RNA sequence: UAAGGUGAUAUGAACCGUUAUAACCGGCGAUUUCCGAAUGGGGAAACCCAGUGUGUUUCGACACACUAUCAUUAACUGAAUCCAUAGGUUAAUGAGGCGAACCGGGGGAACUGAAACAUCUAAGUACCCCGAGGAAAAGAAAUCAACCGAGAUUCCCCCAGUAGCGGCGAGCGAACGGGGAGCAGCCCAGAGCCUGAAUCAGUGUGUGUGUUAGUGGAAGCGUCUGGAAAGGCGCGCGAUACAGGGUGACAGCCCCGUACACAAAAAUGCACAUGCUGUGAGCUCGAUGAGUAGGGCGGGACACGUGGUAUCCUGUCUGAAUAUGGGGGGACCAUCCUCCAAGGCUAAAUACUCCUGACUGACCGAUAGUGAACCAGUACCGUGAGGGAAAGGCGAAAAGAAC
RNA sequence: AGGACCGAACCGACUAAUGUUGAAAAAUUAGCGGAUGACUUGUGGCUGGGGGUGAAAGGCCAAUCAAACCGGGAGAUAGCU
RNA sequence: GCUCGCCGGAAGACCAAGGGUUCCUGUCCAACGUUAAUCGGGGCAGGGUGAGUCGACCCCUAAGGCGAGGCCGAAAGGCGUAGUCGAUGGGAAACAGGUUAAUAUUCCUGUACUUGGUGUUACUGCGAAGGGGGGACGGAGAAGGCUAUGUUGGCCGGGCG
RNA sequence: UACGGUGCUGAAGCAACAAAUGCCCUGCUUCCAGGAAAAGCCUCUAAGCAUCAGGUAACAUCAAAUCGUACCCCAAACCG
């Protein structure tokens, strides 16, 4: 049912650096996605007790939504869409464009 | 199906129920008010547990 | 000076409450119109 | 066979852990946080098997919960019920 | 309440029409009167609220018929 | 079905998980405190207090089940009073209560209009009460019609604002007949040949088809502006999909889907060659629903206000004939024609939307559209029934402003 | 003994002044009447709208009374503004 | 903290109703407080209400309410017997001292008291919606005996103004 | 001593008089307008049971559960 999972090698679509390929992290359910070196937002965070307990400017990234980016085929090197087929319920994922496995 | 509970099938299920509930509910309840740090899952764990035994009794009454 | 209102919760409850609406067929009725306009509270009695 | 321990979860919080409940430790008496429905004959149970402790009396009160919630949205916190156990002979604490 | 028993006789309501044809509602009410009817295969009285009209059926069809008739209605005597 | 989850405001913590077993969805079961028809008694709802029966060599006592009322039936008992009967106890089965509208019955106004008002109207309306069902009611001619005939009920369109009714004022207002939707008739008033003979109910795992999970699902890239292309330009591709929504601007080819094809452990609803049981086909002859029809008095319903007033209903008093008979054909009589009341059941066409699912809108777009787009029948007012608001929008992403 | 006398609590409300957008949707400050009785007060209860209750004033029935309040008929009707 | 003024049959102290955390501690002063506020009955956290004897519950009734059957009513429903509820009334038992920031006839210290169950011992006719006793009752007035309580003196500690 | 408040010790702790509207008093006297009920309690029996049960006294032991309890206490917390 997912086209992105959760370690893919994703090529940007659309929305800031397009060029830009990065591996997911993680996967959030409201249809974004966070990708490494992707969306880079600079976040002033205050000094608190505990957790970020230094502060200062803190470089972290930001949520991209999956829509706006496309699996990387490592054959051909453009982004190619993804299917599923395969006759059980671990459908496998297939590259087109290639009809290969991912 | 998400989880197995052949492990619960089996008689006399009361000193699993005792265990499960007394001593065991009740020191993380002593020691989760006193504060300790592991307690937050493992409440949930044992009151499921104490769940799985019930129901279990009650498919099964003469265990 | 002495004003209408002077509060008992023993009158409250014997006049208003739910047991007094509940012993008549009108007052019954009462309790449905609350209960099918929505009231949190269909007593005051509480 | 073993009597009735399943109804023994009355106890609930180890301590209110409070000053009032500190100096009455130092006199003769743990202050502990129990159920809403236990009587003072489970309260006795619980604590002589639960602990070691043979135990003289228990007083029970009722906290009324306080509303703590501000103007916009209003709430109450729950009641509950504190138990002052007297335990003059055997104290382990 | 004013029921014949018998032939199931009910107030009507109707209308007491004036010589102006003015129209002020009323109850025709039945002729009930409370009578005590001997039951010779019972060999007993009963007690009856019953109408004249019921009284007329009663000689006319026998009073065991008209009790067996209440025993089918479900009426108690 | 799945690579991600522990609902939201609301992050954090502590964890669970790799599709072959975490969450999520669906079917089925378990548990389901207290109040509430409240059902053990009481009560100022969410509480107080019991009884009976089953379990402390733990001498604190606990847990569980049942015990409301009414109706029908059976049992056991049982007075005045002999037999009886009333009553009492036990057991089973059913009923309580709620619900927006629709349907049937029991009652039933007035404002108003008549340019006042009383007959009349508003109106058998508003309301109250009872009852029932997914529909209800009606229903199988003692009906219309006119010497021709039609052929149960119900709903639509004409007839027709007609004929009539009416302080012949206001106003009320059909039917005959014709076109349509939908179209089954039966059974007891009783005996002999037949006792799943064809139906009809209960009742099944059978077969098919739906519903409650889901699965697959085509085809786009360069370049320009810009913070961001979905837009401009160029060259393509799919189309039984160019419904729609989202994505940083306006996406058929980026994502959900969409046309199309498929899928259901299990539970159910329909239909059927159908699996069992009980009533019940048909023949022959006999019956043909009495305090009833009708009449008198007083009222009501028929479009019809008592009028010349037929028809229907009955509160009161009466009262037939009984198929040689009786009813109706709008006072009534004769003729002729037509139909058999005083016993019941009966599907479809019809009415409505608390709720579910999809779709649609020359409907509204935050003083609008529900009162309520928003933690609204809440805040707040009142003893109470009851009344009853205001209040949407940062940004593409908090990047919510370190110092 | 006293529906006796003077008079506090208590009950009431005769006059005056202030207030009348008040401190108060009938009060304040001086005086006034009754104060063992046809007195007064607490707690429950009972009486419900063309009805109640009234040592009677159209008084009172929740700051509402020549027929309370709330919802319905109801968008009554309005030859009037 | 020192003076001054006010109440003192209260403007003092306590029960009941009624409210419901306004009590106590710490922190804050945006809004509330008819001003300022360091303060608060305000915001925010955290505490605090300890019962065999005090109320409730409970046992029993009053006015009255509900009321199986029952009588009555067009339906709803009206009344009412057995009965069942209903305090404002009648039923068991605790007082002094100390204690906390906040509780006290509750906690502690001392001295009590009542009502049931069970066990033992002894003695014995016990036993009910039954009978009786009892509970059990008005107004006014008048002594008398006390007490709460006060003054004064004695005693004791301090003063020598 | 931050003034709260702690540890210890602690003298006298009597007499007379006057005293209530409070107690004796649910009394006494008097009047007329004639002054709740039921339970608790005591006592006596009916059915019933008879070395039983049950009652009484003493002693010993056990139990007395549940709810309220802060605060306002004629008012800045009630009705206005």
């Amino acid at each position: 049912a997912a086209k992105i999972r959760r370690d893919d090698e994703v090529i940007v679509l659309t929305g800031k650096d397009k060029g830009k390929r990065g591996k997911v992290k993680n996967v959030l359910s409201s249809g974004k996605v966070i990708v490494e070196g992707i969306n880079l937002v600079k976040k002033h965070q205050k000094p608190v007790p505990a957790l970020n307990q230094p502060g200062g400017i803190v470089e972290k990234e930001a949520a991209i939504q999956v829509s706006n980016v496309a699996i990387f085929n490592a054959a051909t090197g453009k982004a190619d869409r993804v299917g599923f087929r395969f006759e059980d319920g671990k459908k496998v994922r297939f590259f087109k464009s290639n009809s290969e496995t991912i | 199906m998400k989880a197995k509970e052949l492990r619960e099938k089996s008689v006399e299920e009361l000193n699993t129920e005792l265990l499960n509930l007394l001593r065991e509910q009740f020191n993380l309840r002593m020691q989760a008010a006193s504060g300790q740090l592991q307690q937050s899952h493992l409440l949930k764990q044992v009151r499921r547990d104490v769940a799985r035994v019930k129901t279990l009794l009650n498919e099964k009454a003469g265990a | 000076m002495k004003r209408t209102f002077q509060p008992s919760v023993l009158k409250r409850n014997r006049s208003h409450g739910f047991r007094a609406r509940m012993a008549t067929k009108n007052g019954r009725q009462v309790l449905a119109r609350r209960r099918a306009k929505g009231r949190a509270r269909l007593t005051v009695s509480k | 066979m073993i009597r009735e321990e399943r109804l023994l979860k009355v106890l609930r919080a180890p301590h209110v852990s409070e000053k009032a409940s500190t100096a009455m430790e130092k006199s003769n008496t743990i202050v502990l946080k129990v159920a809403k429905d236990a009587t003072k004959a489970e309260i006795k149970a619980a604590v002589q098997k639960l602990f070691e402790v043979e135990v003289e009396v228990v007083n029970t009160l009722v906290v009324k919960g306080k509303v703590k919630r501000h103007g916009q949205r209003i709430g109450r916190r729950s009641d509950w019920k504190k138990a002052y156990v007297t335990l003059k002979e055997g104290q382990n604490l | 309440s004013r029921v014949c028993q018998v032939t199931g006789k009910r107030p009507v309501t109707g209308n007491n029409r004036s010589h102006a044809l003015n129209a002020t509602k009323r109850r025709f009410l039945p002729n009930l009167h409370s009578h005590r009817f001997w039951v010779e295969s019972e060999k007993r009285f009963v007690t009856l609220r019953v109408s004249a009209k019921g009284m007329r059926v009663i000689d006319k069809k026998g009073i065991d018929t008209v009790l067996a008739e209440l025993r089918a209605r479900g009426e108690k005597y």
